[PDB]
């Protein structure tokens, strides 16, 4: 539930799954949205666009404040979550599936290679 | 941070705590958004139990208040009869905006913010005095704002004959104790409901069966969006001590009539009223982003000469799905501004210091 199985998560509090044609889909954790609030706009990259890991590359506003959205890996941003605009608030209803805000291109190998897993995430909300 | 007595009824509901002028209260309990939606729909209801309460009592007390307030409660004729006031400082600043309500010739009570319990207890302990008032600091009582359409309904099923008895019929801005319940048919949020204050040791009790009588939990989030879309200030931001009320849309609470009535403030007052002041609007954002407060407000009149207010409150209106804004601005402005948001400037409305009225937008 709220930390599925399957997923690779950033720190950053962001997840990211493997697509079956080698693509990441990126969303914030239910960790993430619960600090959040309830969205009422997000403001996405554009399609096309090359990222860094470390980029803040996508804004969520909720009602109390504007926050930024940084991107776990370097890629390029091939899709972005165009539900969001009329629902954002599927960020936190369903921050892993509905409310996932884009999908990369990763460039890079090793970052990849170091993104928490189900079990790494879950002991990072626990250590504080 | 101190804490109410219903610190833990509200993490049984599941709020999640913030620290509130030194006080652990709920921000939200979930969702603002739902919480905002309960209370324009249906019933929500809050924790107002850190608003100061004073009971003031004694021969002098209804002279003492003409006094001390702009507003004038000579206006207060029926028992239990209330209106909503500024206090003001010498200078005609407002040092709180509070609710008066009237009992007996002899009984009054006010109801003031948090933020400001130091200083206005100071201030009325400080003016009291030579009217020699019995003056009372009730924290001995919570009190709870249940707010909504069918708040009044669902609270009423808590009550006992007597208290039905006494409510019956009860019109806005009255309040009445019976037995250990006070019922006030006054809110801050734009719709119909009651706040009750009770005792300390009877609020966690009363929360529990409120609950389970239907009525949601709502937090501060959902106080916020609430009260400004029913146009209602907040102290610290729409109005302090260096703003004067008439620039704060709480020009039509000072009781100029009768004219022989002196209080506080009033002499600088009737200057400024003869100087003209700056006027508080309110700002619609039909494009996506949300107001903030503080920012900048700009706008050309018609001769080519930029003039700037200031956002004293900016959120975004769940009812409106629009961000709105209380704003501060010279007098002249037209029908739309410029605020600045990141660095861009952003096209608004410029509007009456309203958005919700009596259940819509009005737009
Ligand atoms: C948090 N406040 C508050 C209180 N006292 C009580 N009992 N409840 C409160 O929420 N005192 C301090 C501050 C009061 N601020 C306000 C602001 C607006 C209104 C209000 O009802 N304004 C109506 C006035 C209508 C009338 O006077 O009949 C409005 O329509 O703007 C009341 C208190």
């Amino acid at each position: 539930s709220n930390v599925p199985a399957e997923l690779k998560y950033s720190k950053e509090h962001e997840w990211l799954r493997k697509e079956a044609d080698g693509t990441y889909t990126v969303g914030i954790t239910e960790h993430a949205q619960e600090l959040l609030g309830d969205m009422v706009f997000v403001d996405l990259p554009e399609v096309g666009a090359t990222v860094s890991a470390g980029d803040d590359c996508a804004v969520a506003e909720s009602v109390k404040a504007a926050s930024d959205i940084y991107a776990p890996v370097s890629g390029e941003i091939v899709a972005v979550n165009d539900a969001l605009s009329d629902s954002p608030e599927l960020v936190n209803s369903e921050p892993y599936a509905g409310g996932w805000i884009f999908k990369i291109k990763a460039s890079d190998e090793s970052e990849l290679e170091s993104l928490l897993d189900a079990t790494a995430y879950e002991a990072l909300l626990e250590d504080e | 941070a101190q804490q109410t007595p219903l610190y833990e009824q509200h993490t049984l509901c599941g709020a999640r705590m913030v620290d509130f002028h030194g006080w652990m209260m709920p921000l939200h309990y979930g969702s603002q958004i739902d919480e905002h939606h309960a209370v324009r729909t249906d019933a929500g209801m809050f924790d107002v139990s850190h608003m100061t309460i004073v009971d003031l009592r004694g021969s002098r007390t209804r002279e003492f208040l003409r006094y001390l307030l702009a507003n004038d409660v000579a206006k207060l004729t029926k028992s239990g009869k209330a209106l909503y006031s500024g206090m003001l400082n010498a200078s005609g600043g407002v040092i709180d905006d509070l609710i008066v309500y009237y009992f007996t010739e002899d009984f009054f009570r006010l109801v003031v913010n948090s933020a400001t319990r130091e200083k206005d207890l100071s201030w009325i302990t400080q003016h009291a005095e030579p009217f020699g008032i019995e003056i009372t600091v009730r924290d001995d009582l919570s009190m709870i704002a249940v707010q909504g359409p069918n708040a009044q309904a669902k609270a009423a099923t808590l009550f006992n004959d007597a208290q039905r008895q006494a409510v019956e019929g009860m019109k806005p801005f009255f309040g009445v104790q019976a037995g250990d319940l006070f019922i006030a048919t006054t809110g801050y949020t734009g719709e119909a409901g009651y706040e009750i204050a009770l005792p300390n040791e009877k609020a966690a009790d009363f929360w529990r069966a409120l609950v389970e009588a239907g009525v949601k939990p709502c937090g501060l989030g959902a106080r916020d969006t609430l009260r400004l879309e029913a146009g209602m200030n907040l102290y610290g931001q729409e109005m302090d001590e260096t703003i004067s009320p008439l620039a704060a849309n709480m020009g039509w609470t000072i009781a100029w009539e009768p004219a022989d009535r002196d209080f506080i403030g009033r002499e600088a007052l009737e200057v400024q009223r003869e100087h003209g002041t700056e006027k508080l609007v309110g700002l619609v954002m039909t494009e996506k982003g949300v107001l903030r407060n503080e920012l900048p407000v700009r706008f050309t009149d018609a001769q080519g000469n930029q003039h700037e207010g200031i956002i004293t409150s900016g959120t975004f209106s769940p009812t409106l799905g629009y961000s709105i804004a209380l704003a501060r601005v010279p007098e002249g402005i037209g029908e739309t501004a410029i605020v600045q948001i990141r660095n861009r400037e952003m096209p608004v409305k410029v509007t009456k210091p309203v958005f919700v009225r009596n259940g819509k937008a009005v737009a």
